[PDB]
């Protein structure tokens, strides 16, 4: 096929590339603790009042999505503009968890 | 300054100065002929795609630039193992050289190969070796890719990495080696006699004699100062290694052909790195960005770019790789000519006349040790254009006719040796009539 | 990112440095980013695939060359599976030899050398030799008749160099050799509207 | 019977035939344009619209014909180099004998007889090739009255038992005189001497 012939004759004939694909995949990222405040905010020993509701800066942080659920079963998680599962592939410069 | 053109000499010239050397140096220069250029396979797909599929898929419908660049680069590389058969395998046998490693004073140790060192290299090519920047051999290392290591020079592990691929040679380091072996062995052995044919052994100072013989200088002269001769050629010998050794512009020719290599190759990485305007040089970050749909113009300008600058690698390598044929067409005159003989071309196996010469592989050239004869030291004396002798004017049969002040002697063109005139050097043509200049002799 | 062998390193990464590059910008060092350890990243074994054949008139059976990868621990995996052994996890005995250039699959390797058919690469050379080895037919040995070989640069002469022997030849031939010189191209012309346009 | 004997001609022939062909095969390839056909390409889209794929179109074909006549510029710097070459292969092997070593054919070239073919020429070159070598044992030269001899033309061999100055390249063995053999130096220096007898032509006439 690659000689475009059917009597291809003696010799050595460059024909493919050998190639050996991958098999795993590896995502890693360096261990960052860095524990945002939400579960603490959260359980406070009191809020804020909702017309003087408190500007929390969430920043410098990493974001922890999972412990978000296993709250009051049928909670509201309403989300606008992006999944709430998402986020965890999302960088943002700045957070608010204004409660 | 205005520039010195040099000593301005005043070639005493008048109707009968003449200057007959009486001196001479048996000057073994060096010629540094590159040879074959390390022979390159690009995969077109894992150079200007490297794995991406779409890309390849993209790179398809835009023809056989592919087709016709691979078999460019592998008529290359045919051509540069074609340049080393012609320059090398120019004998189907295989001399070995005699145990007994003797030849009248003519110490070939540092060209002959080295039992003492696994490499069975020469000193002199070792020498060769060391000064060359080295070059990949496929070590068996378990790397996967055959060499590589941590941390470290991993220059050739990275064009490895681009796709760029140097196939090896088809005669190993070691077996172009052990063709340059064949062929001195054969030089040192049978002489010029091994390229018409079979080989014949011959002695070392009998070819010497011939090699005299070839360039108007009587062979006499091999054999009277034999040792003179043996003691110049090792002393420049020696002078070679520690020229080659010392001053880094010795093998500057080969050392430049590795440099303009290793140049286009790591131009052709930076091409990978070049935008030639798409928003980025990185396939896998266009595609993870941009889908296909959209990315697919930015991808299509870098393919662009990229097979433009692999084209103008192509193109200048054919242009670079007929120099490297013609100068390995050069070789392997020089090769037949000085190497399987003796040529009379002025300065074509080096400056002066030259006497022999001796491959030396170096990494992709070879060095040719140019033996040749010097004049020096000459002496001034009144000459004539021929003699007259009852009326009759003799011509010299071979030689030149010159005068110390008092006697008249007919020497060699090249080399001072006076000898009486007698009809045996010389001939009669005419009469002492329309010979202006002619001389009263006996 | 990358693809490739993540190996341990012995180069130690300084207390604030990333990951290693070589000179031509290359990702090839690096550092664990999640714990205090030292790696480096290897390309991974892709090469070529050759194919080395007699006249197909003379032969079906093949060779299969893969250059730069070394049989020893190159991952071949499944390439192509028919009738024919090669293009597998490995081939169907002792033809897998090992050269500088690569790895050869489906030629056995010969102790005796002859002179060079088809160059593998590495100064090892192939040849179809069809043996009785095998003791079965004529025209078509058991296995694979493809079989590699050290290149025997020629017979080993040994001239007899004496400090008073020469040889001197006592007949000729008249050879009528016969070089072929291209002289002229066919001379062309493009009328540039004609093909462009 | 073996078709590699007309391997470079052939494949001349063959270059310049894969290179036209890749032309031809340039006005299929779509270089990126909507397609490979200008009528299609002017039927489908006006002028205005039409004009960024046709400039696509034409820089594609374009760029194919310059790597063309690159690559004929580079090949016939090839052709002219071989070219050069024939032209002196036929002033110095065929207008006359080249004394160059394997320059008109391997062994010492005799001839050569131009002959035509197509867009090239096949010389065939009449050379002289020797075989059958005997051994001898040798000489560097002969020691006569005391003073050394050095052969004019020939080299000193010897079946074992007598000496003969025979062509270097032509297994001829002839008695040594004077006529081939000049006298230079005596035999303190000279290594490898070896005492023999150098006949005198002029010897008979002295009978009177
Ligand atoms: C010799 O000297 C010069 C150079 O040839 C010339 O002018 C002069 O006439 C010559 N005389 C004779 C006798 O050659
Ligand atoms: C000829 O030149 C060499 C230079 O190496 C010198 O050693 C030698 O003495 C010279 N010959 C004579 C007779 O002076
Ligand atoms: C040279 O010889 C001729 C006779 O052949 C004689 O006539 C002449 O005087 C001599 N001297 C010169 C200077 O010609
Ligand atoms: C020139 O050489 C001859 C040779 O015997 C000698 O007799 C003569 O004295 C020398 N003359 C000069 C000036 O060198
Ligand atoms: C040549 O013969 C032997 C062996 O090659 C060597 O050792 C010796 O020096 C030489 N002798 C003569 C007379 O050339
Ligand atoms: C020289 O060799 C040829 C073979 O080409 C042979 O026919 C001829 O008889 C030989 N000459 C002699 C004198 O044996
Ligand atoms: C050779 O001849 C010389 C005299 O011509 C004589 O003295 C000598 O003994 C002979 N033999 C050798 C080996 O020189
Ligand atoms: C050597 O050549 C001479 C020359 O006539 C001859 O008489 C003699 O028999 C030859 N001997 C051998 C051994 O060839």
């Amino acid at each position: 096929c690659t000689l475009k012939s059917f009597t291809v004759e003696k010799g050595i004939y460059q024909t493919s590339n050998f190639r050996v694909q991958p098999t795993e995949s590896i995502v890693r990222f360096p261990n960052i603790t860095n524990l945002c405040p939400f579960d603490e905010v959260f359980n406070a020993t009191r809020f804020a009042s909702v017309y003087a509701w408190n500007r929390k800066r969430i920043s410098n942080c990493v974001a922890d999505y999972s412990v978000l659920y296993n709250f009051a079963p049928f909670f509201a998680f309403k989300c606008y503009g992006v999944s709430p599962t998402k986020l965890n592939d999302l960088c943002f410069t700045n957070v608010y968890a204004d409660s | 300054y205005t520039m010195s053109l040099g000593a301005e000499n005043s070639v005493a010239y008048s109707n009968n100065s003449i200057a007959i050397p009486t001196n001479f140096t048996i000057s073994v220069t060096t010629e540094i002929l590159p040879v074959s250029m390390t022979k390159t396979s690009v995969d077109c797909t894992m150079y200007i795609c490297g794995d991406s599929t779409e890309c390849s898929n993209l790179l398809l419908q835009y023809g056989s630039f592919c087709t016709q660049l691979k078999r460019a680069l592998t008529g290359i590389a045919v051509e540069q193992d074609k340049n080393t058969q012609e320059v090398f395998a120019q004998v189907k046998q295989i001399y070995k050289t005699p145990p007994i490693k003797y030849f009248g004073g003519f110490n070939f140790s540092q060209i002959l190969p080295d039992p003492s060192k696994p490499s069975k290299r020469s000193p002199i090519e070792d020498l060769l070796f060391n000064k060359v920047t080295l070059a990949d051999a496929g070590f068996i290392k378990q790397y996967g890719d055959c060499l590589g290591d941590i941390a470290a020079r991993d220059l050739i592990c990275a064009q490895k990495f681009k796709g760029l691929t140097v196939l090896p040679p088809l005669l190993t380091d070691e077996m172009i080696a052990q063709y340059t072996s064949a062929l001195l062995a054969g030089t040192i052995t049978s002489g010029w006699t091994f390229g018409a044919g079979p080989a014949l052994q011959i002695p070392f100072p009998m070819q010497m004699a011939y090699r005299f013989n070839g360039i108007g200088v009587t062979q006499n002269v091999l054999y009277e100062n034999q040792k003179l001769i043996a003691n110049q050629f090792n002393s420049a010998i020696g002078k070679i290694q520690d020229s080659l050794s010392s001053t880094p512009s010795a093998l500057g020719k080969l050392q430049d052909v590795v440099n303009h290599n290793a140049q286009a190759l790591n131009t052709l990485v930076k091409q990978l790195s070049s935008k030639f305007g798409a928003i980025s040089s990185v396939l896998n970050d266009i595609l993870s960005r941009l889908d296909p749909p959209e990315a697919e113009v930015q991808i299509d300008r870098l393919i662009t770019g990229r097979l433009q600058s692999l084209q103008t690698y192509v193109t200048q390598q054919l242009i670079r790789a007929a120099e490297i044929r013609a100068s390995a067409n050069l070789a392997a005159t020089k090769m037949s000519e000085c190497v399987l003989g003796q040529s009379k071309r002025v300065d074509f196996c080096g400056k002066g006349y030259h006497l022999m010469s001796f491959p030396q592989s170096a990494p992709h050239g070879v060095v040719f040790l140019h033996v040749t004869y010097v004049p020096a030291q000459e002496k001034n004396f009144t000459t004539a254009p021929a003699i007259c002798h009852d009326g009759k004017a003799h011509f010299p049969r071979e030689g030149v006719f010159v005068s110390n002040g008092t006697h008249w002697f007919v020497t060699q063109r090249n080399f001072y040796e006076p000898q009486i005139i007698t009809t045996d050097n010389t001939f009669v043509s005419g009469n002492c009539d329309v010979v202006i200049g002619i001389v009263n002799n006996t | 990112t990358g693809t490739g062998v993540l190996t341990e390193s012995n180069k130690k990464f300084l207390p604030f440095q990333q990951f290693g590059r070589d000179i031509a910008d290359t990702t090839d060092a690096v550092r664990d980013p999640q714990t205090l350890e030292i790696l480096d990243i290897t390309p991974c074994s892709f090469g070529g695939v050759s194919v080395i054949t007699p006249g197909t008139n003379t032969s079906n059976q093949v060779a299969v060359l893969y250059q730069g990868v070394n049989c020893t621990e190159v991952p071949v995996a499944i390439h192509a599976d028919q009738l024919t052994p090669t293009w597998r996890v490995y081939s169907t005995g002792s033809n897998v030899f090992q050269t500088r250039a690569g790895c050869l699959i489906g030629a056995e390797y010969v102790n005796n050398s002859y002179e060079c058919d088809i160059p593998i690469g590495a100064g090892i050379c192939a040849s179809y030799q069809t043996q009785t080895k095998s003791h079965g037919s004529a025209s078509s040995v058991a296995s694979q008749s493809i079989i590699a070989y050290t290149m025997s640069l020629g017979a080993e002469n040994s001239v007899a160099y004496s400090n008073n022997s020469i040889a001197i030849p006592t007949n000729f031939t008249i050879s009528v050799t016969t070089e072929i010189l291209p002289v002229s191209m066919t001379k062309t012309s493009v009328d540039c509207t004609m093909y462009i346009c | 019977s073996t078709p590699s004997a007309l391997g470079k001609l052939q494949d001349v022939v063959n270059h310049n035939a894969q290179a036209l062909n890749t032309l031809v095969k340039q006005l299929s390839s779509k270089f990126g344009a909507i397609s490979s056909v200008l009528n299609d390409i002017l039927s489908r889209l006006d002028p205005p619209e039409a004009e960024v794929q046709i400039d696509r179109l034409i820089t594609g074909r374009l760029q194919s014909l310059q790597t063309y006549v690159t690559q004929q510029l580079i090949r016939a710097a090839e052709i002219r180099a071989s070219a050069n070459l024939a032209a002196t292969k036929m002033s110095e092997c065929v207008l006359g004998q080249s004394k160059r070593v394997d320059f008109c054919g391997k062994g010492y070239h005799l001839m050569s007889f131009p002959q035509s073919a197509p867009h090239g020429v096949v010389f065939l070159h009449v050379t002289y090739v020797p075989a059958q070598e005997k051994n001898f044992t040798t000489a560097p030269a002969i020691c006569h009255d005391g003073k050394a001899h050095f052969p004019r033309e020939g080299v000193f061999v010897s079946n074992g038992t007598h000496w003969f100055v025979t062509q270097r390249n032509f297994y001829e063995p002839q008695i040594i005189t004077t006529d081939n053999t000049f006298v230079s130096g005596n035999c303190d220096v000279v290594i490898g001497i070896v005492n023999n007898t150098v006949y005198d032509p002029l010897q008979p006439e002295l009978d009177s």
